């Protein structure tokens, strides 16, 4: 067990840190699941009484694109996924040194293909709420103003000791369970106009969505006489790689409303048009997520054709498609896994964010808005989580 | 600089943790069983028909068991008019939609269900004619056997009216297929039900029946020998029970194992792997058991070809 | 900023600077501020311009700090400029493509007068230097026509253009 004691009263200098926390999940420590095990081996119960002392008067520049806690995230759950999914084939470049003598030719083509052969159980996936802890000496501040512009100085500055509620979930183009918005859907991007940077659409009411499959590939029907030899009973008949999922219309239609308002304030009247993605891998081309093993790659391009105007007021059928040899987030290569296993996976999930390109141009004239969806950088999926905190170390008199 | 990831192919296989390889085994099959069906289709056709001639003109059905010898190749000819459709089923596929199938399934089963009925009830006439003499002849006219044979025909179609409940063909697998769909509700219940109605019916019953009344007949034997022509036509209703069972009970065997296994059983894939290549061969043994009753007439028989056989040696 | 030349159909290796080796994001993009290609995590992004089936790039130096821009099937009018950008630097590279050919295939007599067709960039000034085996280093402006083409003077000629202290080389199918 863990224990460590408040501060009753410090206001000193404040000076940014880049010390290594622990972590802090809720445990089971008995079933089988995956992250109760990794939270098992690392991590430590959850305080059972938070404390939050606010400060009255007191403003801070909580810069969040240059925030060093992010970067400790993404190499904790890197080694989440190799303790998790063991690939069949884990196929990763490794290149070593080739140059000759900037004012002499590069070429570079000297590159090794190391693969590695694992085992490959298909193990149970569901993600838990961890709480990062600040360690000996050191405080986390955070904000409580309900627009906090991103990388803006707020004035409700409250410290704490533990973050709130964060999944692990890993996801593109649509951000999946997480916190909500305050009061207002609000936008967050690095730079406007850079057309570089994503940007990232905080909602304020979860839209939900429901992700199955059929179990009708097996049949169960009898022929029962002549035959009943070669077509016989629990034959696969259908294509045991397809899912579908349903958004509710009249509920996600009201979301979309609220993003396009916000836009047209930021970027001065003009009309906003989405558009499906300009190619590329197919993590980034339709939407990525998890559920058991089973890697949904759902076509998105009945959900972003719909351009917009003025004057703004059931079920959606997503196509999914489980594809076996995946690209890997963490790093270059490829991983291919094991076949899907036997019975309805359902995957009632939530929907908190959204992640928005920018198509900006000067050969294009005065007016357009292009926004098509983005994400793919993992980091850039926890900093939409990790935005209100700020690991600052104060140094004490005694 | 050179990956080998690069392959489209996919296999339709859930995860195990044993993979079975189950080979389809249907073309191999297909080579052999439509000139094979076909084969019996011929000898099958002609050798019933001509059995139907002879005991219409010739003979005269003047007894209960020349009524239940009309009415064993009247229950073999149901069988064999499917057997064409079948022949062209293994090479192909179900060409014949699914307003037939309704029919021809039950045809299948009015074939099968009524031949083994026809054959009990051709022991139980010479059973009676053997031990209760006097009770015999009080009934064993012509008129009690034909309602008794009009009984019998509709016992057969109730026999298979529950494989009449669902018969709708969707396109399943490579071609579509008229695999009946009995409900999901109550799945268990169903699949167990149909597995013993086959076995009791036709291997329980008329084993039943032959223990009863064969060794009420073998009594006679151990008494006197004085008429042979009553120990001979014994010979006639006897081999027609055991050429059935010698070609119908290695499939209600292999039928009990193809439902059962489970913990009853044998669970192992490759004891399925071979009971893949069980199912089919003793299927295609009690289909060719429809020619083989006037074959029987020829030999066995010392009133229709009797003369063949002395003109034979 | 440094410039490369194209020849009309094959591939052009641009490649940007990068010493942090951390893998880092990347882009690219022309004059006119168009996305063609981007890092997003280790994922690569096809961005929307006219190259979508056309652009490449080299995913196994993104852990070194050489980022290529492999672009196949170039024609005259993808001549730009590209700037690349990491740890928020504009690293400014240049692209020109152009082209020459014959209009006459095979029926090339012993006595023919000899027709070229230059297919240059607008906003740019090449200079024919052709070389043939006779030793006739033909220079003039952008359209060259001789008078003389005859069973000797048949072969693969080789005819380069100096811009801006940069040239390659090309053939020439002859038909005598
Ligand atoms: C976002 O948050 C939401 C919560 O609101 C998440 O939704 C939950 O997701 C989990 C993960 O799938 C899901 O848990 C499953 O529920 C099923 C129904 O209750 C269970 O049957 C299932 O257990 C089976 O599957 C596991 C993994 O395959 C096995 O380890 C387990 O032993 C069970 O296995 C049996 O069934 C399988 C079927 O294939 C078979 O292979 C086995 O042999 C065995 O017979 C899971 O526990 C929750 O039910 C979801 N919540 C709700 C309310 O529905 C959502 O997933 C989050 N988003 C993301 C991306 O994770
Ligand atoms: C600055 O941040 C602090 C963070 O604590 C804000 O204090 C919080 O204010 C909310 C209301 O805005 C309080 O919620 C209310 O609490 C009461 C009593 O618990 C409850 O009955 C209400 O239903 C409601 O939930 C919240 O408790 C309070 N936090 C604490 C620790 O007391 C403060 O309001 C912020 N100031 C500004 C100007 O935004
Ligand atoms: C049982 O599994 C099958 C497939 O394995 C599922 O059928 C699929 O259903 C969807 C919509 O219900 C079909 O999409 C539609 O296809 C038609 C024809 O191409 C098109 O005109 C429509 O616009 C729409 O896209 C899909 O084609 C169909 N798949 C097949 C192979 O027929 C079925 O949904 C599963 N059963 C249940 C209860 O879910
Ligand atoms: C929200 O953020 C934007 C930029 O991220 C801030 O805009 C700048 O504000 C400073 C002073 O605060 C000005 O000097 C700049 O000229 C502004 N730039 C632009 C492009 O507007 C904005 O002030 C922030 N809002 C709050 C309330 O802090
Ligand atoms: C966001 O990016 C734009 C470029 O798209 C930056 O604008 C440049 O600012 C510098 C100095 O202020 C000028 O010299 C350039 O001419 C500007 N470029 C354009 C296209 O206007 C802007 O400064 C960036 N903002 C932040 C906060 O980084
Ligand atoms: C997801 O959407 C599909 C498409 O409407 C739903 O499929 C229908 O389900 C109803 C049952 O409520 C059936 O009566 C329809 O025949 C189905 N339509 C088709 C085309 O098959 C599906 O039920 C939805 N799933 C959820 C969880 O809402
Ligand atoms: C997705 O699934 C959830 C839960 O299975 C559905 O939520 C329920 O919806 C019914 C009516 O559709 C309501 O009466 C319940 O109160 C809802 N429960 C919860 C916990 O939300 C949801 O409607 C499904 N969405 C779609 C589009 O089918
Ligand atoms: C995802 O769905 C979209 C939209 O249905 C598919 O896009 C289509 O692209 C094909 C081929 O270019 C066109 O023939 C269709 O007209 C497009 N759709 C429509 C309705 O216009 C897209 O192909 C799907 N994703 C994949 C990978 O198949
Ligand atoms: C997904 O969305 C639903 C929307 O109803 C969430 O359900 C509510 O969540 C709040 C927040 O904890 C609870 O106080 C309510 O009691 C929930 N409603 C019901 C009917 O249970 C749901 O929690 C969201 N999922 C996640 C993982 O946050
Ligand atoms: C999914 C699939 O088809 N898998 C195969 C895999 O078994 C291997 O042969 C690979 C070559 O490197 O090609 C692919
Ligand atoms: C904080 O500012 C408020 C202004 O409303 C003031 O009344 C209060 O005294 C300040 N707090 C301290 C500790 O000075
Ligand atoms: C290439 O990779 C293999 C496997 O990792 C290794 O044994 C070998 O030494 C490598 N070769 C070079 C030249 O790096
Ligand atoms: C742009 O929108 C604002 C909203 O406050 C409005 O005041 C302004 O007049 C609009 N400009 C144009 C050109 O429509
Ligand atoms: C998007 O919708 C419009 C009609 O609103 C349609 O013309 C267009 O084809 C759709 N986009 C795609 C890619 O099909
Ligand atoms: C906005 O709405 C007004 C009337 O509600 C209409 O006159 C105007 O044309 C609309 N704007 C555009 C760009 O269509
Ligand atoms: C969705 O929003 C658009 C915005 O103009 C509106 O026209 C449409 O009627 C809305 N649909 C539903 C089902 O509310
Ligand atoms: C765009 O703005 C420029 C300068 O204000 C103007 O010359 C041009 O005509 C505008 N374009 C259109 C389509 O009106």
């Amino acid at each position: 067990d863990n224990l460590w004691v408040t501060v009753y009263y410090g206001v000193p200098v404040w000076k940014e840190a880049t010390t290594t926390l622990f972590c802090a999940s809720d445990a089971k420590a008995y079933k089988a699941e995956v992250h109760n095990v990794w939270a098992t081996h690392a991590c430590v119960p959850t305080d059972p009484n938070p404390q939050e002392i606010v400060l009255e008067n007191v403003t801070e520049n909580f810069n969040m694109w240059k925030n060093n806690m992010v970067e400790q995230m993404h190499e904790d759950i890197i080694s989440l996924w190799d303790q998790s999914l063991k690939p069949c084939v884990k196929l990763t470049p490794l290149c070593v040194t080739l140059n000759c003598i900037d004012n002499t030719s590069y070429r570079l083509t000297s590159c090794n293909t190391s693969v590695i052969t694992q085992a490959c159980p298909k193990v149970t996936f569901e993600p838990i709420p961890i709480h990062y802890c600040t360690p000996a000496g050191y405080a986390i501040l955070k904000c409580n103003g309900k627009k906090f512009n991103g990388t803006g100085p707020c004035t409700n500055v409250s410290t704490v000791q533990c973050t709130h509620g964060i999944k692990p979930v890993v996801s593109t183009q649509l951000l999946l369970n997480g916190s909500l918005a305050e009061e207002d859907i609000v936008i967050r991007s690095e730079n406007l106009t850079n057309n570089a940077k994503t940007i990232i659409v905080q909602l304020k009411d979860p839209v939900d969505i429901n992700c199955t499959r059929p179990n009708n590939n097996t049949r169960k029907s009898i022929h029962i006489g002549p035959g009943r030899a070669f077509y016989a009973t629990g034959d696969i008949i259908g294509d045991i790689r397809q899912a579908h999922c349903n958004l509710s219309r009249a509920q996600w239609n009201d979301t979309l409303s609220k993003i396009v308002t916000k836009l047209r304030e930021q970027f001065e009247n003009k009309t906003i048009k989405f558009q499906p993605p300009s190619g590329g891998d197919p993590e980034i081309v339709f939407h990525s997520f998890n559920c058991g093993g089973e890697f949904f790659y759902c076509n998105t391009t009945q959900l972003f054709n719909s351009t917009w105007t003025n004057n703004t007021e059931d079920t959606i059928t997503l196509p999914c498609r489980i594809k076996q040899i995946v690209n890997m987030w963490q790093e270059v290569g490829k991983a291919m896994y094991a076949p899907p296993i036997k019975g309805k996976i359902k995957c009632s999930s939530n929907i908190t964010g959204l992640l928005l390109t920018r198509d900006g141009g000067n050969n294009e004239m005065n007016t357009t808005e292009i926004f098509r969806p983005g994400g793919g950088d993992m980091r850039d999926n926890w900093r939409s989580e990790l935005y209100k905190y700020k690991v600052v170390r104060i140094e004490p008199l005694g | 600089m050179d990956y080998q990831v690069s392959s489209p192919i996919y296999d339709i296989n859930y995860y195990t943790s044993e993979p079975c390889q189950k080979i389809n085994v249907k073309q191999i099959a297909a080579r052999l069983l439509p000139p094979l069906y076909s084969l019996v289709f011929i000898f099958g056709f002609v050798g019933n028909m001509l059995v139907i001639l002879i005991l219409i003109n010739c003979k005269r059905l003047k007894s209960m068991t020349d009524i239940y010898l009309l009415n064993l190749a009247i229950s073999d000819l149901f069988f064999l008019l499917t057997v064409p459709f079948w022949a062209h089923y293994a090479a192909a596929q179900w060409d014949f939609g699914n307003t037939m199938c309704q029919l021809l399934t039950g045809l299948y089963f009015i074939g099968f269900f009524s031949g083994i009925f026809f054959i009990i009830l051709l022991t139980i006439d010479r059973y009676l004619a053997v031990v209760h003499a006097v009770f015999a002849l009080k009934a064993r006219t012509v008129t009690f056997g034909v309602v008794t044979s009009v009984i019998t025909w509709v016992v057969a179609v109730f026999a298979s009216l529950p494989g009449i409940i669902f018969t709708r063909s969707q396109k399943e697998g490579l071609h579509y297929t008229c695999s009946s769909h009995f409900p999901y509700s109550q799945y268990q219940f169903w699949k167990n039900f149909q597995t013993l109605k086959i076995v009791i019916l036709g291997l329980v019953l008329p084993l039943l029946v032959m223990v009863i009344c064969y060794s009420g007949i073998l009594k006679t034997l151990l008494r006197c020998r004085n008429e042979k022509k009553r120990h001979r036509a014994v010979r006639l209703i006897f081999t027609i029970m055991i050429v059935y069972f010698l070609f119908w009970a290695p499939y209600n065997i292999v039928l009990l194992l193809n439902t059962f296994q489970e913990f009853f059983g044998l669970n192992n894939c490759s004891s399925s792997n071979r009971l893949d290549q069980a199912m089919q061969v003793t299927e295609t043994l009690g289909m060719t058991h429809c020619c083989i009753n006037p074959i029987i007439y020829a030999f066995v028989g010392e009133k229709f070809r009797n003369y063949l056989l002395v003109f034979f040696q | 900023k440094k410039v490369v030349l194209g020849k009309k159909g094959d591939t052009v290796e641009l490649t940007c600077t990068a010493s942090q080796k951390k893998s880092i994001q990347f882009h690219w993009k022309n004059s006119n501020q168009i996305k063609i290609l981007g890092n997003q995590g280790s994922f690569l992004t096809k961005g929307p311009s006219k190259l979508n089936d056309r652009a490449d790039s080299r995913r196994s130096l993104w852990d070194q700090g050489n980022f290529p821009l492999i672009i196949k099937n170039l024609k005259i009018e993808d001549s730009d400029t590209y700037i690349c950008e990491v740890e928020d630097q504009k690293e400014e590279v240049q692209l020109l493509v152009f082209g020459l050919t014959a209009n006459s295939d095979t029926h090339l007599l012993q006595g023919q007068s000899l027709t070229l067709t230059l297919e240059s960039p607008p906003g740019s000034s090449p200079s024919v230097q052709c070389r043939s085996p006779r030793g006739k280093n033909i220079q003039g402006g952008k359209t060259l026509s001789v008078s003389q083409l005859e069973l000797q003077d048949s072969g693969t000629w080789t005819c380069t253009v100096l811009q801006n202290q940069k040239k390659v080389e090309f053939k020439i199918d002859i038909v005598v």
